[PDB]
DNA sequence: CTAGTTGATCTCATATCAGGAGAAGGAGCAGAGCG
């Protein structure tokens, strides 16, 4: 079995299945787990980011690292269209995770609050939709979640939407985002995503805008004075190295 | 002393014995040396002094007049009497001189070529000692009470900055990122101090009567909040868990970093277990401070028993850290003492004060 | 940059720690002794100790404990170094080869931390579940062992008691439980914690804290039947098991504190306890049915002051002393009629703390001879150290032109060599040497008209003689010659060889093999070889039958050492030597392990190979160059083993110690021939023939350094030599208790004459200080001048001042009263030694302790507490101040060269002072502004100033190249690992420049010398490569070991060549050597390293 | 009871001159104590 520096025994019969970039991503995720910080798996689509997440969480459960004897209760907030896919992925990679879906389709056939209580009581792997986070935002956030994975976390791109507030109402240090593009329109979305994964790293959104967004866009025009473009370049460099150790993005 | 010399010479006692015992004796014999002077260059009160950590030869000094002075503390003259000459100075004519009071100044640890200084002009300037020019400036939205670089981190080179804002700014001197903020305090952060033991432990003290230990890697708030009582008065943490009954205006880790000394405007100094933030219940008596800004105080290093030199009004009160017994009061200043700094190489003390003087305390005999 | 070469003349001898266990094998009982950097592994035989290995750590061994993990066959050794290198070592013996494999290693230093006052404690759980280390205050470092680390990843547990005095792991505990005595302001308490390896924290201990004695300082974990702990304090011994609390306060242990302890039994019914006075106690636990009924302490006797002590078996105890000779004592059941059961069996020399020393060219030779103030309180002594074997001649006979020596027993009944046959040019001369009487007589059976190539006693109560023509077998008992063999062609014999059974003679190019039988000389094996014969030897080794099965030869024109099969004279092995000089001497001899073949040339070259009894194959060729003249080898069996002797213009006794061959010098002029001799009057004596006479002497020990011991029974402090008076002035100190009473007769109390200081200037246990005048021949205390009450004699200088011609002993003293921290009073007394009496010539009351004095161009340079002043000696015979210097914290060390004064300060470290004579005052030339706490200082050259820091470092300051010219630059840095007490110019022997010896607290005598830049660069490169090749015991890096180290500074060494590492270059096999010398040839570097080893 | 379909309902994106009279504050200042 592959072993990391402090001791994180990712099983050999899973770790061997990953690709080189996937193993690098698991390494990066576990570095975050040691620093007790969150990140963005900003790898574009098709590389496979769910495989990295299940591999890392499975290694964290088998390695029994500890708070919690191994991995505790984790919540995965993904669009409905992929929820069942997620459970199948777990069930084919690491069976012994008691994975459960929170949905009207579901499988619980009883009160959903009882499902949250039971799953947390077994340190299970619970999958929701963003709407359920928004609606039960007071209820679902009472059972000491150990991980929060916002798959397709660009649903958080708006720092105003009720889904953003409900998702930022979680308390764990561990916040991972699986988005093919952290930003889509402008830097509001980058700020919102970083406010999710790491509450304090980037400043308050006013500060962030006034330091980064306005200078960069002002230096994005070809009629800008030379001072403007040079300041835009410098500020872009500062934002890049500030976000370097927490956004793992790989291209094709 | 002859018994000590013989025991060192014959191997009965470890030489560590003679070092620590004689250093302790020198600290207890610490007294105002009129046989040594520091050249008076500040037109205003000295708020901060910092002797370089490597070689302990040069000292920085920041005054309320906004100037910085860089002194040589070695007796380069052959006489037994000398004046600590001012090597360099960021004076009123330096283009980068601070517009307001220099409240803190710190040598770059690991090398003497760089030092950083913060002011009430809402700037933390990084100075290249050799050229005596600013290499970087960190502007903040509100006036800085204290800054500190980790004396121990070979990995990160963050400056923890406490301003009047409720947030603690972390500025990376390695490529410049002053965006990180540690939130959880409610009033001005009057003191910040990195642990000398752990690269990433930062203790921050604020006017909201709380001291918090942070793990700047962590993304989930303060590790520990210091509590006077340790649980005797326990409340859902919204207003309780105060380190002091007033503003906490001074922080200092002990030499080994296993304890933290906090001084607050409740006229108390408390000693805390730096790992679980438990009050050690060391008494220290009454430690008079009414400072409205950060109070810079130091501890001894490399002695048999550790000491803390705390500004006590116009005097410097010397206490034993782990018993509270006040060793003495060094009385030579004419106004309130703002900062004292310890030369561990020779058990010497330098104290600045609002009387625009820096007094050297040397061991007698 | 400066270029210095440091080497160890005498390895440290003080034992800082010893443990016993089954380390070398599951069945053996080992005694492992840690001397400072040397680890000595012994095997405890029924008699004495048989050494097996001595390894050098790259580290000061701070902790050393043997432990047996589950499943291990034999004990592993845990070593922690002062620099915090931890290693677990296993002993793996593969036949002849012995190795110390490092099963794990690491560095356990916390980057910051207050090193604990009491010092490094290292304890091991009795079930080997963990190693606890207390290195720093407030932390307790844990190295788990069930988890097989190779890096010893260790974790701290925060220990809330910040001043822990001692700690042990308790026995019989489900979990690892530490029991420690700690000091808090309310007193000393014994507390227990259980260490939880999985939670990595302490848990509540089995038994609550107990408030104990004020000076409770030692904890003894008591084995499983009882469990619990015994806390030894100053006045009481208390036992805790959680509910049982026994206490005794034996008055007998109140006199001194117990500093070492040891469990005699496996169930801990008996403990040995050693105190600072050297008493040895037995603590007995009387059981009841099992619980413990009561404790008893009884005084067994007296030993050396034990640092550690170990019970081996059968009442034999190894007493490890740092201050005196270690001892191996025996515990008899009954007293010796003087109340003591302790009987010292053996004493191991310890140059204890070398507090001062002088190199005196005593015996008016050209060789220095260290005289050291060694030892301490009861163990104080003067040790005289010289690099020589010590002929110790008893008689001589002036017999010019000797060419042969052989011992003979002319009397049949006697087994003694009471006759000597000698060959000179063409004839045979016999000498009777009956008892002490020596005369020249003729013995029956020997031809006086033919030369004697060889002769000797053989079996069958027979003698045999090989002359240049024939061989004559003398029947000693019945009559004259009865068996004689003559070469058929009447060719002369060119070389001879013979042993107790057989013969091998060389005639021209042909060899004849003869076997001696009663009334018979039978030839068996014969051949005519390729070239002429040069030298031979057939001495049987490990004979066990009566015959040697092998042969060694040297041939001409194919210069090579060949081996032959004796019955057939076939060619077994060949090693080619080369050169234009034929071999002269060939010998085969056992050295402590197996058979070695020693072959030498006519130019002093000498080759030793490792020979085997089956094949006869020479392996591990190593070459050594001794002498510039031909050599011969002769074998003599000393007390211990055979010590071959090399006879040349540089006579050199060869033997092997600790399974390595070494070359001890013999310091007479020249030795052509030698032979052993044990006559009724001469036991184990030699017979050294030179060109002129035959000196008949014995050699005491052959340890390279001969160490005399002059027991003082009191701590010596200073020593200076007065040549005109033929004496040493030695400042000594003895501890008297009460008015006052000497605890024992010390040398000061037993002088020929005596005197007391009667001075008009100034008007438990106390130290009385004396000035001892010691005769430099007989080393008897000719005089003992006692100093005033409460006066500490610190410095002592011998010199002549001013212009008067008298030589004075000038003592600087200080007045010590317990109410003060620094002497405010002291005096300088000028004595003159004449007529066996010590008159006081002058005095000068000064206002501080005179820590140091040096005579300075006829003036006296003293250093009173912080002032350095120069005194003039007036015609009136009084000392008059001339100039002062005040800019010091405490000027402890003063040296001088010309007009410059090097002042070593207590903590400002050096100041180069110059006495500018035209003005009459001092001037600070330069200063080193680092805060190095000095232990000694020295001046190497006009511009190099050596200093020894109190953190076991050496540094060299150099006058630099304006105000930056006042900064001395530390151009040399080196972590010596020893606390140097004294530097002194001189060398112990008759490329390198200068020579500074130094003595240390552990007994190391080292030697510093300057190299040139060329040599320094070459040797630094080799040093780097030997680090690349030599493998250290704890896998410690040499660079890390020699790194200058202080709690506030650490730099790699610079400007210093560890001569020890270089001289290990001779102790490696040829392939490894070839690896070392990749990028000139190896033999060149042998020239260099040999020339380097000659300097010490 | 179980899906499956179908509406409602909600969340989230992307755009740049012929008044008067009184009350309250404030300022200039004369003067009186008074340390």
């Amino acid at each position: 079995d592959a072993e990391f520096d402090e001791g994180f025994k990712v099983p050999g019969f899973l770790f061997k299945k990953l690709f080189k970039y996937q193993q690098t991503g698991v390494r990066w995720l576990w570095e975050l787990h040691c620093q007790q910080a969150g990140g963005i798996l900003g790898d574009e689509m098709g590389l496979g980011k769910t495989i990295q997440i299940i591999a890392f969480l499975a290694g964290l459960s088998y390695s029994k690292i500890r708070r919690f004897e191994g991995l505790g209760p984790t919540v995965i907030v993904c669009p409905t269209t992929v929820m069942h896919q997620w459970v199948k992925e777990f069930h084919t990679w690491w069976p012994p995770f008691r994975v459960a879906i929170l949905h009207e389709t579901g499988s619980y056939t009883h009160k959903k609050e009882k499902l949250i209580r039971d799953v947390a009581h077994c340190h299970g792997i619970l999958i929701t939709s963003y709407s359920y986070i928004r609606l039960m935002q007071d209820d679902i956030s009472r059972y000491d979640w150990h991980y929060v994975i916002l798959d397709e976390g660009h649903k958080i791109r708006n720092p105003n939407a009720a889904v953003t507030l409900a998702c930022k109402q979680f308390r764990t240090p561990h916040r991972i985002i699986l988005s093919g593009s952290p930003m889509q329109n402008n830097l509001r979305e980058l700020w919102s995503l970083f406010d999710f994964i790491f509450p304090g790293k980037l400043g308050t959104l006013p500060v962030f805008m006034e330091q980064f967004s306005v200078p960069i866009t002002m230096g994005g025009y070809s009629n800008a004075s030379p001072v403007q473009v040079k300041t835009a370049y410098k500020c872009a460099c500062v934002l890049r190295d500030t976000i370097n150790p927490y956004l793992l993005r790989r291209m094709k | 002393m002859l018994g000590f010399l013989s025991a060192r010479q014959t191997g009965l006692e470890d030489p560590l014995r003679l070092r620590r015992a004689e250093s302790t004796r020198r600290v207890l014999g610490l007294e105002l040396n009129k046989d040594r002077d520091v050249e008076r260059i500040h037109g205003g009160g000295i708020n901060t002094l910092d002797i370089e950590p490597v070689e302990g030869r040069y000292m920085l000094s920041g005054g309320s007049d906004g100037v910085i002075v860089l002194y040589d503390l070695e007796n380069s003259s052959r006489q037994s009497y000398y004046t600590c000459k001012a090597v360099c100075s960021i004076g009123r004519d330096h283009p980068d001189v601070h517009r307001y009071s220099v409240e803190t100044v710190q040598w770059y640890p690991h090398d003497t070529g760089m030092f950083t200084s913060s002011s009430f002009d809402k700037t933390l300037k990084v100075w290249d000692t050799n050229t005596l020019q600013t290499a970087d400036v960190f502007n903040f939205e509100e006036t800085v009470y204290s800054h500190h670089m980790s004396p121990v981190s070979t990995k990160h080179c963050l400056v923890a900055v406490g301003t009047r804002g409720p947030k603690v700014q972390l500025c990376d001197l390695k490529s410049g990122s002053c965006s990180h903020i540690l939130q959880g305090h409610r009033q001005e952060i009057l003191a910040v101090s990195w642990s000398p033991r752990y690269d990433y432990i930062l203790a921050t003290a604020s006017a909201d009567s709380r001291v918090k230990l942070w793990d700047v890697r962590r993304a989930s708030g303060c590790l520990i909040t210091l509590d006077q009582h340790n649980g005797k008065k326990s409340q859902a943490v919204e207003s309780a868990n105060t380190a002091h009954n007033g503003k906490v205006n001074g922080l200092c880790f002990t030499s080994d970093g296993l304890h933290l000394l906090t001084v607050g405007t409740d006229n108390r100094m408390r000693l805390w277990n730096s790992s679980n933030g438990e009050n050690t219940l060391v008494n220290y008596g009454k430690v008079c401070n009414n400072s409205k800004k950060g109070l810079k105080f130091t501890v001894s290093c490399g002695c048999s028993s550790e000491f803390v030199f705390v500004p006590y009004g116009s005097t410097i009160a010397v206490y034993t850290v782990y018993s509270g017994e006040q060793i003495t009061m060094l009385k030579g200043h004419y106004k309130t003492v703002d900062c004292c700094v310890f030369q561990s190489n020779f058990q010497e003390l330098y104290s600045g004060s609002r009387d625009c003087n820096i007094l050297a305390w040397v061991p007698s005999l | 940059m400066s270029y210095n070469y440091v080497v160890t003349a005498q390895k440290p001898t003080a034992v800082n720690g010893c443990v016993t266990g089954h380390f070398t094998s599951a069945e053996d009982l080992n005694l492992l002794i840690a001397k400072n950097t040397r680890l000595e592994i012994y095997v405890v035989t029924a008699e004495g100790l048989r050494p097996v290995k001595e390894v050098g750590m790259y580290g000061k061994i701070a902790v050393m404990e043997l432990f047996r993990p589950k499943g291990e066959s034999k004990d592993l050794l845990f070593i922690l170094t002062a620099k915090y290198n931890a290693c677990i070592l296993e002993y793996k013996q593969s036949g002849e080869s012995i190795d110390i494999i490092t099963r794990a290693h690491g560095n356990v230093q916390d980057r910051i931390g207050r090193p604990s006052e009491t010092g490094i404690i290292g304890i091991i759980d009795p079930e080997c579940r963990m190693i606890g280390l207390r290195l720093y205050d407030g932390l307790f470092k844990v190295i788990p062992l069930d988890r097989d680390n190779k890096e010893l990843k260790a974790f701290n547990i925060r220990l809330e008691e910040l001043h822990v005095i001692d700690v042990k792991f308790l026995y019989g505990c489900q979990a690892p439980t530490i029991c420690f005595v700690y000091q808090d302001p309310q007193g000393r308490h014994v507390k227990t914690y259980e260490v939880s390896l999985r939670e990595k924290e302490f848990n509540k201990g089995p038994w609550k804290q107990e408030n104990v004695e004020a000076e409770a300082s030692m904890v003894i974990a008591v084995p499983e039947p009882f469990g619990g702990a015994i806390i030894i304090g100053q006045e009481s011994i208390t036992y805790h098991n959680g509910d049982k609390y026994l206490a005794i306060a034996p008055p007998i242990i109140k006199q001194s504190t117990i500093v070492c302890h040891n469990r005699v039994d496996p169930n801990g019914s008996r403990y040995l306890l050693g105190d600072m006075e050297g008493r040895l106690f037995m603590l007995l636990l009387e059981k009841e049915e099992v619980t413990l009924k009561d404790l008893r302490v009884e005084l067994l006797g007296e030993t050396s002051i034990a640092e550690c002590l170990t019970y081996l078996d059968n009442g034999v105890v190894f007493v490890g002393s740092r201050l005196g000779d270690s001892q191996l004592v025996k515990l008899n059941v009954d007293s010796n009629e003087q109340g003591s059961y302790v009987v010292a069996m053996e004493t191991f020399t310890n140059l204890g703390p070398i507090v001062d020393m002088c190199v005196v060219d005593l015996e008016r030779q050209g060789q220095g001879q260290l005289v050291t103030c060694s030892g301490a309180f009861k163990e104080g002594s003067l040790r005289i150290i010289r690099n020589g074997i010590g002929i110790h001649e008893h008689a001589s006979i002036d017999l010019p032109g000797i060419k042969g020596l052989w011992p003979l027993r002319s009397d049949p009944n006697r087994e003694t060599d009471d006759t000597l046959v000698l060959s000179f040019v063409g004839q045979t001369r016999v000498l009777m040497l009956n008892g002490e009487e020596v005369e020249e007589t003729e013995l029956m059976g020997f031809v006086d008209d033919q030369q004697t190539f060889f002769c000797g006693n053989v079996a069958h109560q027979q003698l045999i003689q090989i002359t240049s023509a024939s061989v004559r077998l003398v029947s000693q008992e019945p009559k004259a010659l009865v068996s004689e063999w003559k070469e058929p062609q009447a060719k002369n014999i060119s070389v001879a060889s013979c042993n107790s059974s057989q013969v091998v003679v060389a005639v021209g190019r042909a060899l004849y093999y003869l076997q001696i039988h009663p009334q018979e000389l039978r030839q068996i094996s014969h051949t005519e070889m390729e070239h002429e014969v040069a030298c031979l030897d057939i001495t049987p080794l490990g004979d066990s039958n009566g015959l040697s099965p092998l042969c060694a030869i040297g041939l001409w024109t194919d210069i090579s050492a060949r081996i032959l099969k004796l019955p057939s004279f076939e060619l077994l092995h060949k090693e080619m030597l080369g050169g234009e000089i034929i071999p002269r001497s060939i010998l085969m001899t056992t050295f402590e392990s197996s058979h070695y073949l020693l072959c030498a040339l006519g130019d002093g070259a000498l080759f030793y190979f490792g020979l085997n009894i089956e094949t006869g194959l020479l392996s591990d060729r190593k070459k050594v160059t001794l002498g510039t003249q031909p050599t011969v080898l002769r074998t003599f069996r000393s007390l211990s083993t055979t010590n071959v002797f090399a006879c040349s213009d540089r006579p050199t006794v060869i033997y092997s110690s600790n399974h390595k061959l070494v070359f001890s010098n013999v310091n007479l002029k020249e030795v052509n021939y030698m032979c052993p001799l044990n006559s009724d009057g001469y036991p184990d004596s030699l017979a050294l023939a030179n060109n002129s006479t035959l000196t008949i002497g014995t050699i005491d020990e052959i340890q390279k350094l001969h160490i005399r011991t002059v027991p003082l029974y009191e701590s010596p402090r200073k020593i200076c030599y007065q040549e005109v008076s033929q004496c040493f002035g030695v400042l000594s100190s003895r501890i008297e208790v009460q008015g006052t009473t000497a605890l024992r007769p010390s040398a000061s109390t037993q002088a020929l004459s005596s005197s007391v200081s009667s001075s008009k200037l100034f008007s438990e246990e106390v130290e009385v200080h004396n000035l001892l005048i010691i005769d430099q021949h007989t080393f008897e205390v000719l005089h003992a001048h006692q100093f005033l009450q409460n006066e500490y004699a610190l410095s002592l200088v011998s010199c002549k001042l001013g212009k008067d011609p008298n030589t004075y002993f000038i003592v600087g003293t200080a007045m010590v009263y317990p109410e003060e921290a620094e002497p405010k009073q002291g005096r300088i007394v000028v004595f003159q030694y004449s007529d066996g009496k010590l008159q006081t010539v002058a005095e000068k009351e000064v206002k501080g302790a005179v820590y140091s004095m040096v005579e300075f161009n006829g003036k006296l340079l003293a250093s009173i507490n912080s002032t350095v002043r120069l005194y003039e000696w007036t015609t009136e015979k009084e000392l008059r101040t001339e100039c002062n210097h005040y800019n010091n914290i405490m000027a402890l060390y003063l040296k001088t060269k010309g007009d410059f004064i090097l002042v070593g300060d207590l903590m400002r470290s050096v100041l180069l002072l110059a006495y500018k004579p035209m003005e009459g005052n001092f001037e600070e030339i330069a200063r080193d502004f680092n805060p190095n706490w000095m232990s000694a200082v020295e001046i190497l050259d006009d511009d190099n100033f050596l200093g020894a820091e109190n953190a076991f470092n050496l540094f060299v300051c150099q006058k630099d190249s304006d105000e930056e010219r006042q900064h001395l630059q530390e151009v040399g840095l080196f972590h010596l690992g020893e606390f140097v007490n004294v530097f002194c110019h001189g060398s112990l022997v008759m490329p390198t420049q200068g020579s500074v010896l130094f003595g240390t607290v552990n007994g190391m005598i080292g030697l510093v010398t300057s190299l040139s830049e060329s040599w320094y660069n070459l040797l630094l490169d080799m040093q780097n490569r030997l680090n690349k090749v030599i493998k250290s015991v704890g896998k410690i890096e040499h660079s890390f070991w020699r790194s200058f180290h202080t709690e506030r500074k650490t730099e790699p060494a610079t400007g210093f060549i560890d001569g020890d590492l270089i001289e290990s270059f001779l102790d490696i096999s040829r392939p490894k050597m070839q690896e070392v010398v990749a990028n000139a040839t190896a033999d060149d570097l042998i020239k260099v390293v040999e020339e380097l080893t000659r300097i010490h």
